[PDB]
């Protein structure tokens, strides 16, 4: 009846497939996207009557209807990533290591030298400890065979101080650029310590990533319709900035097509306003440190939790408990809201070090985290 | 009025800001409107939040030839009170500005995964598009001395206006 | 009278079947459907027995019999499947399953270096064999009559057992070792005998023969514009046309080109539905 003049908003979800196959994997909401265009480029086969007329058409199909479009994601994250560069989310671990050696040759003053690349690492290794660096001509060939490489004939040590810094957590090495014991044609054999560390990456391959696409409509203004790609292939569009003043966007452009000779490229879904769920059954939960530092092992500090219901009301007598990362003991660690909605409990941790603190309810609502630090 | 019935479900939303709800401030009964001077009968009273409209008459988006229906950006200049910290002249005004930004935030916010927080209050029921809520100013009056502190935060309230049933 | 003629425009999409005659007879088997095909051609060339009149006129044609129209065709399959190769390579398909060997032997002289060896290369599996495992392998002389005796290849004397590192590479599921170029032990006037596990790995083959290919085609229409037409040919001779590029930057193609031949003197070359 009415003309439904709209305002688009809407939450934008990627069901990749599983490769070579058509076997749905789950709808990954790829976060805000600001724009989402549909673009439909169109060729049709014309001809023309040669018996009567100069140039009357008088048949046209279309042969060609490229239904697709464009999207952009503002929330970075691995998968969508993973997505953009046309590859696959890798979480690894990396193996710890004691007394693990490597050896550089040439090394130039005023470089940077990441420790532990290799194809277990090819990033290279994080959180080194117990550094320690022997220099050698360049002119021979050393190795790093058992032993300290203090051993190693002609290997000589070199004094960090004005000779390099040692980024540990990063494993980078800085040949300071005027330093003295490593000027001229040498190289350095090096000894480090590797801590294990659960170490996600993304990689990049050259494989084209297809899957459902659907778009759910939020528009603020204007009825409700749900765009639905049985079937796209999803690639990087444009150009991703790593650096600028502006939020970082990875644009998409996907093309539709039939997931089978039975269902089509596209279907839209008219959504009839549905009964609303019952707003005082709804939860919602907050929590805030009152301060994000404490002295170990001390009094510790107090997060405030507030539970509201769907109408921004505050809940008395919602079951609340807490839980915390590591070496933390919370108390209470359950917790009865109070009229006010709020709860509040203590943390407080022996080691130094950081920690953070989450609150569940009753099913299950949510892992709302706020940062402790303890020193 | 659309306009009228926007404007009391804001005040009802703001008049919500109360310590049995989780603020550390009570404005119920305290969120004035159409007021352009308050005095002791108010200040006498504080914290208090006044939504006044601004006085720019501006040209909306419309949707249609016949101009009839338009996206209408219609900015409210919410402001409040509260007494002040002598010695911190202005810290006082950024708490309340921040119990009343968190709760008219309820009403544009959703989830991690884009589902609104808060169902019902979102966009006040269907009656509000969008609130772009701008970066607020707390500042002491330019000229004259007070120990009341001030918050000035301008909202953006978007709106769907048909003139035919305005 | 005839400017609002409804002429019927067609795009042509259909698929093709070929039904594969039994060797030596018309009797056929299945219409075996090609898959994609891009490409249906129907090619007709001509000659006439023109005849000129010699009592007037230069040239004045008085008779212009037809002697041959060669009805055939030709059409591109994309779907490269093994049916299909067995028509382009004028053969047969072969389903087969590798005998399960245990300590099956083998000799290789001479070798070298920086060379690739298939495993199993026999009569029963002219392309090697596939699914190897419990390789082993032992040096020797180029010049002895080394032979695969009963019992273990290290059994064999004046042989010399030779480790993979810096020396061979197996690709086991492939029955291929490669000679490394660097190896040391299988350098100079050498000679090999390797010792091996034989999976029972069901296998298939295409046999390219060289048999002439007679069959029925048929085209059947799924034409979107115009209406729909389907061609028979009852009887064909399919045979290769052109290229078959196994490697390239697009899809690869099989080109076949058919001629149409009475199948009967009572049947004609095509009919058209």
């Amino acid at each position: 009846y009415q003309n439904n003049y709209v305002v688009g908003r809407g939450t934008v979800y990627f069901d990749r497939f599983q490769d070579g196959t058509n076997r749905k994997t789950g709808e990954m909401y790829f976060g805000n996207t600001p724009e989402f265009t549909i673009n439909t480029d169109s060729e049709t086969l014309d001809h023309y009557s040669s018996d009567h007329g100069m140039r009357v058409m008088d048949a046209s199909v279309l042969l060609e209807a490229s239904q697709g479009g464009t999207f952009t994601c503002d929330n970075i994250n691995a998968d969508n990533l993973a997505l953009w560069f046309l590859g696959e989310v890798s979480n690894t671990t990396q193996t710890q290591q004691t007394d693990a050696k490597e050896v550089f040759n040439p090394i130039m003053r005023g470089r940077y030298y990441q420790l532990g690349t290799t194809d277990d690492n090819p990033t290279g290794v994080r959180g080194v400890t117990n550094f320690q660096m022997v220099k050698a001509d360049a002119s021979i060939a050393i190795s790093v065979g058992s032993g300290d490489i203090t051993s190693i004939v002609g290997a000589t040590v070199v004094n960090p101080a004005g000779n390099y810094e040692i980024d540990l957590e990063a494993g980078r090495i800085y040949i300071e650029p005027d330093s003295t014991d490593l000027s001229g044609n040498v190289q350095i054999a090096v000894q480090y310590d590797v801590d294990a560390q659960k170490r996600t990456l993304v990689i990049g391959k050259s494989n084209m990533v297809y899957g459902a696409l659907r778009m759910i409509s939020d528009n603020p203004v204007g009825l409700n319709k749900n765009y639905y790609f049985p079937k796209v292939s999803i690639a990087p569009d444009g150009d991703y900035a790593l650096k600028g003043d502006d939020w970082q966007v990875m644009s998409f452009t996907f093309k539709a097509m039939q997931l089978n000779n039975i269902t089509q490229r596209v279907y839209i879904d008219i959504v009839e306003a549905a009964a609303a769920v019952d707003p005082t059954a709804q939860r919602t939960i907050e929590i805030t440190p009152a301060s994000t530092t404490a002295t170990t092992g001390g009094a510790g500090v107090v997060c405030t939790v507030t539970v509201r219901d769907g109408t921004g009301t505050a809940v008395q007598g919602d079951a609340v408990t807490f839980t915390t990362v590591a070496g933390a003991t919370v108390t209470p660690n359950s917790a009865t809201t109070g009229a006010t909605g709020t709860a509040t409990t203590t943390v407080n941790r022996a080691a130094a070090g950081t920690a953070t603190v989450t609150a569940t309810l009753a099913n299950g609502k949510a892992a709302t985290t706020g940062t402790i630090t303890f020193s | 009025s659309q306009r009228l019935d926007i404007l009391k479900a804001l005040t009802a939303h703001l008049e919500q800001i109360t310590i049995a709800n989780g603020y550390a401030y009570d404005l119920k009964g305290k969120v004035y409107r159409g007021r352009d001077r308050f005095g002791a009968d108010f200040t006498s009273r504080l914290p208090i939040v006044s939504i006044l409209e601004a006085k720019a008459t501006d040209y909306g988006s419309f949707a249609n030839e016949e101009q009839t229906v338009r996206m209408d950006d219609w900015v409210l200049l919410v402001q409040g009170w509260v007494k002040d910290d002598p010695r911190n002249p202005t810290d006082p005004a950024y708490e309340l500005l921040a119990e009343v930004e968190k709760r008219l935030a309820m009403l544009v916010a959703k989830d991690e995964q884009g589902q609104p927080m808060y169902p019902a209050l979102y966009r006040l029921g269907g009656k509000i598009a969008k609130l772009t809520l701008a970066q607020p100013v707390v500042r002491p009056p330019e000229d004259g001395l007070s120990d009341t502190a001030f918050f000035f935060l301008p909202v953006r309230v978007g709106l769907k206006v048909d003139i035919r049933n305005p | 009278m005839n400017d609002n003629y409804q002429n019927n425009y067609v795009v042509g999409r259909g698929t093709v079947y070929f039904d594969r005659f039994q060797d030596g007879t018309n009797r056929k088997t299945g219409e075996m459907y090609f898959g994609n095909t891009p490409e249906f051609t129907i090619n007709t060339d001509s000659e006439t027995l023109d005849h000129y009149s010699s009592d007037h006129g230069m040239r004045v044609m008085d008779a212009s019999v037809l002697l041959e129209a060669s009805q055939g065709g030709t059409f591109t399959c994309d779907n490269i499947n093994a049916d299909n190769l067995a028509l382009w390579f004028l053969g047969e398909v072969s389903n087969t399953t590798q005998t399960q060997q245990t300590d099956a032997k083998e000799v290789f002289n001479p070798i070298m270096r920086g060379r690739y060896y298939q495993l199993g290369t026999t009569d029963d599996n002219p392309t090697g064999v596939r699914g190897v495992t419990n390789f082993q392998m032992v040096k020797a002389d180029a010049s002895i009559a080394i032979s695969v005796g009963s019992g273990d290849i290290t059994s064999i004397v004046g042989a010399t057992v030779v480790n993979p590192a810096g020396n061979y590479e197996i690709d086991l599921e492939a029955g291929r070792i490669y000679i490394e170029p660097d190896s040391t032990d299988l350098s100079g006037n050498v000679q090999i005998a390797v010792q091996y596990d034989v999976d029972a790995q069901k296998r298939t083959l295409v046999i390219g023969k060289s048999n002439m290919v007679y069959g029925a085609l048929r085209m059947i229409s799924d034409n979107p514009v115009g209406l729909n037409k389907n061609y028979y040919f009852p009887k064909v001779s399919i045979a290769p046309d052109g290229d078959y590029a196994l490697k390239g930057d697009d899809w690869q193609v099989m080109s076949f080109t058919f001629k149409a031949m009475q199948l009967n003197n009572i049947t004609q070359r095509v009919y058209i539905d």
